[PDB]
């Protein structure tokens, strides 16, 4: 979760609102184990 | 340093491949030295030898103890699933759960944790016995993975899970399976909740189950677009290998009843010996 | 002289005159968690004293007909204490445990109850009677708190294995002509080195009258039954807010 | 690092854009909560559309420590501080800050 | 270069990019109780991650005629995460704290805070006006939680001295041109080595606006005052049930 | 050891016993050194001397530091009390509280701890101040002992406690007095209450009253049975010796109203400062 | 904006403990990901 610590201050002739992009990694002692299929991309119709 | 508080098992293992010899002792009169009388307040075994009670002679013996090894005594391939194809469109998925026929679920639930490599075979024929020429395939489906939706489903591509392509009247199939779980070890018993939350009645079904031991769904197919005229049944039976075993535990004197819970039939409680009609007449 | 023994932990001492000895469960005492066996990367609290003493519980009555107790590991200390705050502040614990259960009567009484600890103590139903309901434990039934329940069944343990071989597990007798307590001390026995308090339960204590108890009409007819436990090396990682359940 | 659809809003989908960036803006109360998602980069939701949460969907089981970056796009004059929390299991989102 | 820091403690981090130094209250870093000054002889309990961690309060609206805030330690956590446990089981107490006060706005306000740490804030009335009354402060005034009170004669304290000589007192001033956050590390100050967390204060924090904010219509008037306290070398004896005040 | 995490001031004193000599300096002119820029937000007093603002010269001087040290401060004789026996029963009976008087009182008040060993001194005459030959007794009563509730009660036996007898026409008694609170200092500031339990608005006087500071009774009485027709007046002087103190404060720029608060009158605040017509003008 | 990943670890942003792990990378090696017989042709005779 993200919170308001104190509140976003802006002066006269700057823009109210303002957008914040996250990224998202992983760190050095990350692996992975056991490999699957996906269960991101099907195929219903014959391809091509 | 300022602060002074700041600075700050019982057994071992031996080989005995054989059983224990018996030494010749004689009599023995005397206070002071009785190893007949016990205390089994202790929680502790009785420790009096043959020597002690009786007069002995010697017994070189050399009698093996390597049959009652726990690897010697789960080796061996018992039966876990019966998958029928009669289930009408050509395919079956079946989610694997081990504990559906009693001689092996007894053998297991003999210890609370158990860490082993499996192998896999697939007896397959007819619903009578009979074999035709018929091809199958065999997929095993990890817990994530999308599972088959008909007989011509896209999943059957099996491009990263693992997939075994067999005959009828072929020999059964063996495979190779190694140790899974997310832990250390598979257990029998999990006493708790997977999840948070409220436990209410309507979802007491939860108690009981863990998933580090659910491993997935395994699925079986004719592989032909249209349909086979054959009826099919597949036996599985698993051995057990390069096992560990922790915390051994009563075993059970009551029938089964399901495959999750240990629920039994409560208005016959079977008593765990043979009844006799007095106690001095054997 | 062995049958004397102080157990001092905290800021709490148990003196006994008549006793057994100390049962130490699979030969391994509670230790902390190591390098090698650790997976979470966070530092875990260890508080050593306000979570490493002696608890009592509520007293039984063992009447002339008991069936027996079980108690819950550690959900019968999950509102006790700083223990008790600790297990809901953080998300995983890791501890052993020493019970002590006590139980005296004159030297006109008679009767052995067994007492022993047997982990993961999954419990089941009668299933309708005839065997055909699909039926589950309640939530007070499996997690009955620092209160306890009552077995219904004790030959069967509710869970369709005999009492007969409990002692198979590690175990002492409370022989009212002999002793009038019983020790044991539990190591942390699970399959991952931490665990949630809320959610799992690693063993359970049960207490049984295998002998009943009997004297003659004039005597302390009211013989009660007490059980003291301590955490031994309690640890907690995951801080959060306080969940209760 | 990739980039993480937090603004995954049923009312997106055809504006598709606006699903990579959330926004921020001046607050008349205190202690407001901006945004709040899920840690399981394996499961459906904002990691979808990271290259970390598309490589976890070819395998079971993963381990390990995970970074979340966060990347201001406002003005030069723009000021403000935030409070960005991971809760360990055992409950729902947070009520307050 | 060292505008910029990093406070790290516990599971809790805090950034700043726009700062002034570190001040160390009278040249001292906090510590634990060493054998030579400690008098109680039951073995303390240090929790160390737990309860050694950065807390943040409620938040304050800065006006344009705001008069100022007080808050009283460690009354401000004796509710609040294990800390507020801690203090509330135990009989004794000892820690060191580490202030961080933040307020931020644009490069076209301006206005400055004092913020100073003043040791046994004793409060006083206006004995009923005239000077006759022996009036007395309440409960929600000399200890008012989490959420602090406002200053009514911020001129004198509400205690009959001048705000003038306040920086006697270890301090930072939040001037907003210059820095957006003031950090006070303060040791444990007392007459004994241990006391009571719910019966005494050791210190008060004082937020109080010497020039008042001032911004033109149309920039934000939204100015927030944000307040996080961390324990530092926690300790607790004397356990006992919980006792809330 | 298998567990690896379990392994694990700024400033000193210096004798100046003179004030600092200046060093010549000339001028500079560069870029990069500035001495007289500084940051007041840093809660830091400025630096910046004699030398790196204007050019001075040589000056050694020899101005002693030994007045402003705080033992030559506080080791002055002030008045604490002015007990009177016109009370008509030839006895008093005072409460030790040393906070009635206001010059004593903002001099201990510029510190929050103190620990120091005293100096009594007792000048006594009559209201007018004539003396005549009467023989008196004071008494120390510590907390807890019994305190006397007339001119012959037994208490005046002072078998343990300590007494004085003193004449009108003698000079005045001094003693000396240890540190003698349970604490390591004494405080004048007590942010709490004394006792746990619920605070309620008719329990507020309670908030700031230090037990470690109560000191007990000081008793004072004519010695014979009968009644003296003289009328007494006791004024006792405090010097301060072996002192430490700790913690500065600002000082009071009110005037003080009871002798246990820091209550005071809030329809006339005074200004620490004497007011003027404008800022150019002075 | 620098275009390169973040370098903070967890030793950097909590208090951490000492994890001897021996976690292999060997199945995600990309030797392991392809070495699987996956289907790329059917082809029919009626
Ligand atoms: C083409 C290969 C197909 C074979 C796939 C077999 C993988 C499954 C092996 C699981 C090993 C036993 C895991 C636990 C089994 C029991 O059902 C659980 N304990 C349930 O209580
Ligand atoms: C015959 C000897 C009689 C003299 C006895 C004098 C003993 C009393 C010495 C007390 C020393 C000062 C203690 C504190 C004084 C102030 O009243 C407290 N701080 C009250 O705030």
């Amino acid at each position: 979760t993200i919170w308001y610590q104190t509140n976003y201050v802006v002066p006269i002739g700057a823009p109210t609102t303002a957008y914040i992009v996250a990224l998202a990694a992983a760190q050095d002692n990350f692996t992975m184990k056991l490999c699957k299929d996906t269960e991101d991309i099907e195929q219903t119709a014959n391809i091509q | 340093d300022p602060i002074a508080d700041m600075i700050d098992s019982l057994t071992a293992l031996q080989v005995l491949p054989t059983a224990a010899n018996t030494e010749a002792s004689s009599h023995r009169l005397g206070t002071g030295v009785v190893p007949a009388l016990q205390a089994a307040e202790t929680g502790a075994s009785s420790n009096a030898s043959d020597k002690n009670l009786i007069e002995t002679r010697c017994v070189l013996n050399h009698h093996s103890t390597q049959e009652t090894a726990i690897g010697n005594f789960f080796s061996r391939a018992g039966l876990v699933s019966i998958i029928t194809m009669p289930n009408t469109d050509g395919y079956v998925n079946w989610d694997i759960d081990l504990m559906g026929y009693a001689q092996l679920r007894r053998k297991c639930e003999l210890f609370t944790y158990m860490r082993f490599d499996a192998e896999f075979t697939f007896v397959v024929a007819k619903p009578n016995g009979v074999l035709v020429p018929q091809l199958l395939q065999y997929m095993y489906v990890p817990p994530g993975a999308p599972k088959p939706t008909s007989r011509d489903s896209f999943a059957w591509q099996t491009a990263t899970n693992p997939s075994v392509f067999v005959k009828m009247t072929d020999p059964p199939a063996q495979v190779s399976v190694p140790f899974m779980s997310p832990a250390s070890a598979y257990q029998w018993f999990y006493d708790g909740y997977p999840t948070f939350g409220e436990h209410l009645q309507a979802n007491d079904l939860d108690y009981g189950q863990c998933p580090n031991n659910m491993m997935g769904t395994f699925s079986i197919r004719t592989v032909g677009t249209e349909k086979s005229p054959h009826s099919i049944t597949l036996r599985v039976y698993m051995r057990i290998k390069h096992v560990r075993a922790w915390i051994p535990r009563p075993l059970r004197n009551q029938p089964y009843l399901f495959k999750t819970n240990p629920n039994y039939k409560g208005n016959d409680i079977k008593c765990t010996s043979t009844s006799r009609d007095k106690i001095t007449t054997l | 002289s062995d049958r004397v023994a102080q157990l001092t932990i905290g800021n709490s001492t148990i003196t006994t005159q008549e006793a057994a000895n100390i049962v130490i469960a699979y030969g391994e005492w509670p230790e902390y968690c190591p390098d090698t066996d650790a997976t979470a990367v966070d530092k875990p609290t260890r508080p050593d004293v306000s979570v490493n003493r002696f608890f009592t519980l509520d007293t039984k009555s063992w009447a002339k007909d008991s069936k027996g107790w079980y108690w819950k590991f550690p959900d019968v200390l999950t509102e006790v204490g700083v223990f008790g705050q600790n297990a809901q502040f953080h998300y995983l614990y890791r501890s052993g445990f020493c019970v002590h259960v006590q139980c005296n009567a004159s030297k006109f009484h008679q009767g052995a109850l067994l007492v022993a600890v047997l982990p993961e103590y999954v419990l089941g139903t009668i299933a309708g009677g005839t065997g055909n309901e699909n039926s589950h434990p309640p939530y007070a039934t499996t997690q009955p708190g620092q209160v306890g329940a009552v077995l219904t069944h004790p030959y069967v343990l509710d869970a369709g294995i005999p009492l007969s071989q409990l002692t198979v597990c590690p175990h002492q007798w409370i022989n009212l002509r002999t002793n009038n307590c019983a020790t044991i001390i539990v190591p942390y026995m699970n399959t991952v080195p931490f665990d949630s308090a809320l959610n799992h339960c690693n063993f359970g204590l049960l207490v049984i009258p295998v002998v009943p108890l009997d004297f003659n009409a004039g005597a302390t007819s009211e013989i009660p039954i007490t059980v003291t436990i301590a955490p031994m090396c309690a640890e907690f990682a995951g801080l959060r807010q306080a969940v209760k359940q | 690092e990739t980039i993480l659809e937090v603004n995954n809003l049923k009312t997106n989908e055809t504006t598709p854009m606006q699903r990579l960036c959330f926004p921020v803006s001046v607050q008349s109360k205190t202690g407001e909560l901006c945004a709040a998602f899920r840690a399981d980069p394996g499961r459906d939701g904002p990691w979808q559309s990271t290259i970390l949460g598309q490589l976890c969907r070819y395998y079971t089981q993963w381990s390990g420590s995970l970074e979340v970056t966060f990347m201001f796009a406002g003005s030069f004059m723009a000021t403000g501080k935030m409070l960005i929390a991971y809760t360990p299991p055992g409950g729902n989102v947070p009520a307050d800050r």
